[PDB]
């Protein structure tokens, strides 16, 4: 019951009406999966591998 | 094995954190999942 | 001449599992791999 499914992300951001551009202030980088790398690697396992 | 001497320079206190890492690390690697730059100096520039 | 043909089929038979023992040394080669990816995540999570 304890785990639980991907929560998002919370940011707090404030308008800026003086400060013209605001473009550069907030960046925030995050990972994204990679599918590829998930298919090649699950079907590479070293129980499969020993099996063969 | 290949990690066995960066292995033992963890735990025996040497090598803390930055001359670990710098060590073992072509891939690239952030402190964590989520990063958020709240003000950045550099990226101010854009 | 019965003993020397004796010690040739004997002979014979000994090649074929000394030849069969590379596949055997080939999964050794197996282990070692995932010992060293064993020692990745450990060293990873020590630094974590």
């Amino acid at each position: 019951t304890h785990l639980l499914p991907l929560q998002p992300i919370e940011i707090d951001y404030t308008v800026r009406v003086d400060k013209a551009s605001t473009y550069g202030e907030l960046v925030l980088d995050i990972e994204v999966p990679d599918v590829n790398a998930l298919k090649f690697n699950n079907t590479q396992r070293e129980s499969q591998i020993g099996a063969a | 094995l290949k990690y066995t001497k960066l292995i033992a320079a963890a735990e025996d206190g040497s090598r803390s954190t930055k001359d670990m890492i710098d060590a073992v690390f072509h891939l690239r690697y952030q402190p964590d999942g989520v990063v958020v730059h709240r003000d950045d100096p550099a990226l101010v520039g854009k | 001449f019965l003993t020397n043909e004796l010690i040739r089929l004997q002979m014979e038979k000994l090649d074929a599992k000394l030849n069969h023992l590379k596949k055997l040394e080939k999964f050794m080669e197996l282990e070692r791999k995932t010992l060293e990816r064993q020692q990745e995540n450990l060293l990873i999570q020590r630094l974590n």
